[PDB]
């Protein structure tokens, strides 16, 4: 009965959240996609802006 | 791109042209009015001589 109980209640507080941390962390994954991106546009920018100086 | 333009066409361009132009015509211009005011100078001088 006790360690059941013990059980359940662990599992009810720690349930709900965990599904949105990992979308969260899904999300996060597209976005450092995005950031990677951006910085290769950014090289190929830099490279031409060279002779500028 | 564009910016590297107005530089490029600016350094060309005012720099060394300002340069030769205004050189050559200061030096002219400033001989000539020296030389103009010496005989100026001259010719001031006879008449008040004259007179």
């Amino acid at each position: 009965i006790t360690a059941v109980l013990q059980n359940a209640v662990m599992f009810l507080l720690q349930k709900d959240e965990a599904a949105n941390k990992a979308a969260l962390v899904e999300a996060q994954i597209k976005l450092t996609e995005k950031q990677g991106e951006l910085l290769d546009k950014q090289i190929a920018q830099a490279d031409k802006d060279a002779e500028l100086i | 791109a564009a910016k590297v333009k107005l530089t490029l066409e600016q350094a060309k361009l005012p720099d060394s042209q300002i340069r030769s132009a205004g050189f050559q015509d200061l030096l002219v211009q400033e001989q000539t009015k020296v030389q103009t005011a010496q005989t100026r100078r001259i010719d001031q001088e006879i008449l008040s001589a004259g007179f």
